[PDB]
């Protein structure tokens, strides 16, 4: 719900379409829901006001459409040669279905479209692609059970997902790379278990949701803008920016709670090597986040002169920094969460 | 005067009348009946198979004389 | 026997093809005569005996006339469209109903929709091959007209289809065995005339070829032999719709001369419009297509669907 | 082999479609047309399966209704794109 | 059929979307299976539906039966290639059309 | 069907033969630079003449597709009406048409065909 | 699917007399045949309906064909010209074999049956 | 006011609309009349329907004329 | 024979499809492909109902968009090459003679046309589309049709949202 009333409509149709997928009984039904998602999302992404939006639209459509094409196609084969939706075993019939889904959600080797997207997308449009356009393909990846492909995805889901993030100066591309890394954790987590995967995505949704929702608020689009963005005290400049470290999930930031949950269950599966690699790369993720937080940790920097006052929406700001406060002191709610047992 | 138009219309309606009567004549002569057994339905088709197999010509229908002449007992 | 079946099926198709072609070529005279008397003219009565061989005369002119092919390399593409149009206008006949089995062609209504649809590609590529903005505007206007009317054409069909209880055209005869079907669906007849007239691009819906607005629309860049094929294709089309009007509304009495009397009267009626009505505008026609006919057809759909539900209730 | 004699032709066509989808074309129209051919093949695989099935056949419409919508969306964004830049040519990308 | 995780009220549209069972000879085999899948879940059941999945698949899939024919007729051609079958013996008698 | 297929092939072959024949029957003439120009009422054609594709005709044809598909949905009502359960067939079909009317009448108040351009 | 362990009938068991009649032949004598022999059919293809394995229904099938054979032999003896004419109408008259085009012969054939 | 206004502006739609309302009302009348006779033990059955005696369908078969 | 000849024609046209680069030439190629695929699915189906359907939606209406917006024309007409035609003819013929050679049956599908069903089947003696399209309308699998029509409604809301960029 950004400018027009039609935003509500397409969001609604999108929700129904994706909800069909997660509740879909057979591959065909899931494919049906996916395409409905494809419809509902293109108009929001393809704003008619500017240019960059429109180019992102062809790339999104021209990619997702092929993804759906291959997905249904590989479905027929699996559900021919096995004559049954739940094949007895994972063969060449099934890896193609993942390769479809991995591209649709933008996983490791199939990601290049995803950074190019961010240039076009505005903030909440990006946000909405970040969070919700990754549920359905992932929940389907749950049904597919090929260990090694997910493992190669998890291996490569952080390497590029962090090395690129080091390089980007446009906040749009950084969020892309930040999520591809985080997407590495979901994929591993879903290889292990689903209840923990459900939790981890939710906290990721929450965290990414608050993050970009302030970037929308202040319209900070470039590292220079972050250094230049006026704040009266240059203290809330720093209090608000703890969340950039909640990205890395360092204990006193509530991003630790999901990463701890995934780590605990994953090592219980004994894939210790995989943990080491993802967790090695996590530092590189947190590395450029400090590169972001040079703007706020120290105080009283050199600033532009013309600005005298800084202003923002009531609704967005009122919602935003409630979510932030939780990102600050979230852990002590250790009791409040009972879904881990 | 308006008979002027009749030559045309008379000719056209004649030409479009032809084909059916061509179909009828060629049928009743060159098959044995004027109508070719329509085969829209499964049952019509299987009956057509049954006829076509009893004798090469379905239209050469076999009357009741085709029944065996008698059973001794 | 079996090969008797096939041989006759091919003879009938071939026999019908020569008749429909010679009829429409010969019918052209009846347009020229009849329109001649709507206007106070005398119409062609010069060649032969009372202008009877006038249309044969026309064909000889055309085939002798050279083929002023457009820009160098278009030879084929310009030579394709007339073939691919006359083909549709003829081959559409084979679905027409007979009691004397020509085919067991079921889904005949669907096939009607399909053939009537394919006219767009012929006209459009024809204009495109011509490569002349006059021809190109004609094609676009022609395309828009046909495409718009198909929407109404489909729903109009369904009213009859429900009223007969199948897609097989032949059942029109069984249901009309007592009283004609125009007297039940009078408004549909007027609408169906307009739809049929729009398909064949005659006036008042004369935008596709037209005159005085586009020189000949898409036809403008066509030499003789191509032009003769297009011109024959249109008249094969105008006859077929006249037949379809006859088989739906007016008895479907294929084995009765009165049916052929009705063919001529309806095809005459088409001309009777030709010399009376003026032409529409672009937009006013689109209003008439969407804002008027589509509403009309949907109401009757919702009217007759209930009626047949009530009819099914009674029996 | 069952697939080699029956489901082979659909494969060969489907793969050829994709390669043409990733080839070099002045604009994207050849791409959209390429995936459109793939849809017809996609229908082909789908129908032979639905034909394995006594009445599940009707699912053709569901796939067809969805597929045409993809094409319409495809033409939608392209045509708006010419109108934006005065062109939707791959040189603009 | 793979199990919708959430099983919300909108599985109610596509769950019965397209059914093997109705008016199908294989449908009888589907019921022979799908009851067991209900009994043993989807993971132990997939373990313990050996015969059920075999026949259910065979009925619709026709893999085993059809491939038996393909080798069966190839072998007819193979002897022809070796020359055992001549212009007459190369084919058998035609089943009466009204059969099957 | 293939009886239909063969007849169409035969006609098309006869059709092309006729047009092929007329192509030889019509006398030839030495080509001319100007005889093969686009017809523009006798005044030189302008630049390429390729029309602009900034227009609505795709928009109308898109309305065609929506209604063309919807027509597909309602085609089979003729046959199933004798078999299907009557409530479901009754209500289900009725809401199809009802939604169509409301879409239409809502859209008249929108009046989308009366574009400013 | 059939194997050598499976059980099938004897050639002699299958070898029984069949009608040899045309479509017009049967469709003419349909009605007056249907009520004479329906128990044969009823129990015959009832067991077929409930149980599909044809190996058992062979006996009752033989009964069905015999019963029809018996009826037509009666028709052959009693009303030949009437029945044949009715057959000749019912096919020559239409390519769809509908009773609604030679009811006059249908009536007269009914008269002969009424007399016999 | 609006009544004559529409009946003066869009006569075909007004006439069409009255037709639609007519149809639905009689359609509901059709459904009602259909279930007066229970509409499901239909007199004539497609295929060859047979029942063993005492079958609940057999107990239900209409003994009427048509 | 018709079935495998129809494979051959589809193969040849497919080779045509991957070569041609002029948009009309491609769009023309799709047109032929659609007729062929309609024919082919019809053969292996119970009837041609679906073939007529997807013909008038896919080809009849929806390829009109593709040709129309691909009326860019390249600004110039085809330079047709009689060579790819001759190869098309050449590849067609020996594929066609091989089709005459290939095994009559085993090279055919196994699907069950209305004719290739057994005589006893009491269900097969109904209207060919009655029992197939039954559950597109009968509960509880008919609401999905409602989803289709609203999907199409929403599709139009989308098109007027994309096709209405300031003009
Ligand atoms: C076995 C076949 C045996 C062939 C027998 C001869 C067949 C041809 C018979 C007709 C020949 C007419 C010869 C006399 C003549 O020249 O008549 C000219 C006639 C009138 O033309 P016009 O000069 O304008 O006078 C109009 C008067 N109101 O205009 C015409 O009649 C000329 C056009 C005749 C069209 C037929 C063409 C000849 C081949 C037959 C068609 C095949
Ligand atoms: C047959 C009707 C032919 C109509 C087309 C035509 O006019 O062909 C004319 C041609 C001879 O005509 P003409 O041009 O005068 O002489 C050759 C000039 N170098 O005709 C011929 O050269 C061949 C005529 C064969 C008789």
């Amino acid at each position: 719900m950004f400018n027009n009333s039609s935003k509500i409509l397409f969001i609604t149709i999108m929700i129904i379409g994706t909800l069909i997928t997660v509740t879909s009984n057979s591959w065909l039904g899931a494919w049906m829901g996916l395409e409905i998602n494809l419809l509902s999302f293109i108009p929001l992404l393809s704003d008619n006001n500017n240019l960059m939006s429109t180019e992102a639209s062809l790339k999104y459509f021209l990619t997702q459409v092929l993804a759906s094409t291959v997905l249904l196609f590989s479905s027929i084969l699996l559900m021919l040669k096995n004559n049954m939706n739940n094949e007895i075993n994972e063969s060449f019939t099934s890896m193609i279905i993942m390769s479809a889904l991995l591209l649709k959600s933008g996983a490791a080797p199939f990601h290049f479209w995803f950074p190019n997207m961010m240039e076009g997308l505005t903030w909440m449009n990006a946000l909405m692609l970040m969070t919700w356009q990754k549920i359905a393909p992932l929940m389907l990846i749950s049904y597919l059970n090929i260990k090694y492909l997910l493992l190669i995805s998890v291996i490569l889901s952080v390497i590029i997902g962090a090395i690129g993030g080091l390089n980007q100066t446009s906040l749009r591309k950084l969020m892309a790379f930040s999520s591809i890394n985080h997407l590495g954790w979901m994929l591993s987590s879903l290889m292990i278990s689903e209840s923990i995967w459900l939790i981890y995505f939710f906290f990721y949704s929450f965290l990414s949701f608050v993050l970009t929702f302030m970037f929308n608020i202040f319209k900070l689009f470039h590292l220079n803008q972050l250094f230049s963005w006026f704040v009266n005290s240059k203290i809330l400049k720093f209090t608000l920016f703890m969340n950039f470290l909640s990205l890395g999930g360092l204990p006193p930031f509530l991003g630790f709670l999901p990463k701890w949950l995934v780590i605990q269950q994953l090592t219980l599966c004994n894939q210790y090597f995989m943990l080491t690699l993802m967790m090695m790369s996590t530092l590189i993720t947190l590395f450029f986040y400090l590169r972001i937080c040079y703007s706020a940790f120290m105080m009283n920097y050199f600033e532009n002169n013309w600005i005298m006052k800084m202003n923002m929406n009531s609704i967005n700001y009122n919602m935003y920094m409630i979510m932030t406060f939780f990102s600050i002191f979230g852990l002590f709610l250790i009791s409040l969460f009972y879904f881990m047992f | 005067m308006w008979f002027e138009i009749l030559p045309g219309a008379v000719i056209i309606t004649t030409l479009l009348s032809v084909p059916i009567y061509a179909m009828y004549g060629l049928d009743k002569l060159m098959i044995g009946n004027a109508f070719r057994r329509n085969m829209d339905e499964r049952f019509s088709r299987v009956m057509y198979q049954r006829d076509f197999r009893l004798t090469d010509n379905p239209y050469k229908m076999n009357g009741l004389d085709a029944i065996p002449d008698e059973k001794t007992n | 026997m079996f090969y008797m079946e096939f041989i006759l099926s091919l003879i009938g198709s071939l026999l019908l093809i020569i008749c429909v072609l010679v009829s429409v070529a010969f019918l052209t005279l009846l347009e020229r005569k009849v329109l001649g008397y709507i206007q106070i003219r005398k119409g062609p009565n010069k060649v032969g005996l009372m202008g009877i061989p006038q249309p044969f005369c026309d064909a000889i002119k055309l085939f002798t006339k050279e083929q002023t092919y457009p820009l160098l390399s278009n030879y084929l593409s310009y030579y394709i469209s007339p073939i691919f149009s006359l083909f549709l206008s003829l081959f559409v006949w084979m679905c027409m109903p007979f009691f004397v089995k020509l085919y067991s062609f079921n889904l005949g209504g669907l096939f009607f929709l399909c053939c009537t649809s394919l006219g767009v590609y012929t006209v459009m590529v024809a204009g495109w091959s011509s490569n002349s903005n006059y021809a190109l505007l004609g094609g676009l206007r022609a395309v828009a007209q046909t495409i718009s009317y198909e929407v109404s054409l489909a729903l109009i069909l369904l009213s009859f289809i429900f009223l007969i209880g199948s897609y097989n055209m032949i059942y029109f005869f069984f249901y009309q065995v007592y009283m004609w079907f125009l007297i039940i669906l009078f408004p549909m007849a007027l609408v169906w005339v307009s739809i049929s007239l729009a398909e064949t691009n005659r006036t008042p819906f004369d935008f596709a070829e037209g005159e005085s607005e586009l020189v000949s629309g898409f036809n403008v860049e066509y030499s003789s032999g191509g032009f003769a094929l297009i011109f024959m294709a249109e008249y094969a089309s105008i006859l077929f719709m006249s037949m379809l009007f006859c088989v739906i509304f007016l008895g479907c009495d294929v084995f009765n001369l009165l049916f052929y009397m009705k063919l001529t009267f309806i095809s005459f009626v088409f001309i009777w419009v030709r010399g009376t009505l003026p032409r529409f505008r672009y937009d006013k026609l689109m209003y008439l297509a969407w804002k008027c006919f589509l509403s009309f057809s949907l109401n009757y759909l919702l009217f007759f669907i209930g009626f047949k539900i009530l009819l099914f209730s009674l029996l | 082999m069952i697939m080699i004699l029956y489901w082979s032709l659909p494969m060969i066509l489907f793969i050829l479609g994709l390669f043409c989808f990733v080839s070099n074309r002045k604009h994207l129209l050849s791409m959209l047309l390429s995936l459109e051919f793939i849809v017809l093949m996609l229908f082909f695989m789908l129908f032979i399966y639905l034909n394995m099935l006594n009445y599940e056949s009707y699912f053709s419409m569901m796939f067809l209704t969805f597929s045409v919508c993809e094409g319409a969306l495809g033409l939608s964004i392209l045509v708006s794109m010419i109108r934006t830049h005065g062109n939707d040519y791959f040189q603009s990308f | 059929s793979l199990t919708p995780f959430l099983r919300l009220p909108l599985t109610d549209l596509t769950g019965c979307l397209i059914n093997h069972q109705t008016y199908d000879k294989c449908g009888k085999f589907e019921m022979k299976m799908m009851e067991c899948f209900e009994a043993y879940g989807l993971e132990r059941g997939k373990r313990e539906c050996a015969d059920l999945i075999s026949d259910f698949q065979e009925c619709v899939g026709m893999q085993k039966q059809l491939m038996r024919f393909h080798a069966m007729r190839n072998e007819r051609y193979k002897q022809w290639l070796k020359g055992e079958r001549k212009g007459q013996e190369f084919f058998a008698d035609p089943p009466r059309v009204d059969a099957y | 069907m293939f009886s239909i297929i063969f007849i169409a092939l035969l006609i098309l072959l006869i059709t092309t033969i006729v047009m092929f024949l007329a192509s030889i029957l019509s006398k030839k003439a030495l080509i001319d630079r100007e005889k093969s120009s686009p017809f523009e009422c006798g005044f030189d054609p302008k630049s390429s003449s390729r029309l602009p594709f900034s227009l609505r005709f795709f928009l109308i044809t898109i309305i065609f597709l929506i209604f063309d598909v919807e027509i597909a949905l309602i085609l089979p009502m003729i046959i199933i009406m004798k078999y299907s359960n009557i409530m479901i067939w009754t209500i289900t079909s009725i809401i199809f048409i009802l939604i169509l009317l409301i879409g239409l009448y809502h859209e008249w108040n929108q009046g989308m065909l009366n574009w400013s351009n | 699917v059939i194997t050598n362990n499976t059980t099938l009938p004897e050639e002699s068991e299958l070898n029984v007399q069949e009608l040899n009649l045309s479509s017009a032949a049967l469709r003419a004598g349909a009605f007056h045949l249907g009520k004479q022999c329906e128990q044969a059919n009823n129990e015959f293809m009832l067991c077929r309906q409930e149980l599909d394995d044809p190996r058992a229904c062979l006996a009752e099938g033989k009964a069905v064909t015999s019963c029809a054979l018996d009826f037509f032999r009666k028709v052959k003896k009693t009303c030949h010209e009437e029945f044949t004419q009715y057959a000749t109408c019912l096919d020559k008259s239409s390519g769809t074999m509908a009773f609604s085009h030679c009811r006059k012969t249908q009536g007269v054939f009914d008269k002969c049956i009424k007399d016999n | 006011s609006l009544l004559k206004r529409a009946w003066n502006e869009i006569p075909d739609i007004v006439g069409g609309s009255a037709l639609a309302l007519a149809g639905i009302v009689m359609a509901t009348i059709g459904v009602a009349n259909y279930y007066a006779k229970d509409g499901d033990n239909r007199r004539y059955k497609l295929g060859y329907v047979v029942y063993r005696h005492d079958d609940p369908r057999a107990l239900k078969v209409r003994n009427d004329e048509d | 024979m018709i079935q495998l000849m129809l494979y051959s024609l589809i193969i040849t046209t497919s080779i045509i499809f991957l070569n041609m680069i002029h948009p009309l030439a491609l769009g023309l190629t799709l047109l032929i492909q659609t007729i062929f695929v309609c024919l082919l699915t019809g053969l292996m189906t119970k009837s041609f109902w679906y073939s007529y359907i997807l013909f008038l939606i896919f080809l009849g209406g929806m390829l009109v968009l593709f040709i129309y917006v691909t009326s860019l024309a390249s600004n110039e007409m085809f330079n047709l090459s009689m060579k790819l035609t001759l190869f098309s003819s050449l590849i067609l013929i020996f594929m066609l003679i091989l089709s005459f050679i290939m095994d009559k049956t085993s090279s055919s599908l196994f699907l069950m046309n209305n004719d290739m069903q057994s005589i006893i089947n009491m269900n097969s003696y109904f209207m060919e589309n009655s029992l197939s399209l039954n559950k597109l309308y009968n509960f509880p699998t008919n609401f999905i049709t409602i989803l289709l029509m609203n999907y199409l409604l929403i599709t139009l809301i989308v098109i007027v949202k994309i096709t209405k960029l300031f003009k």
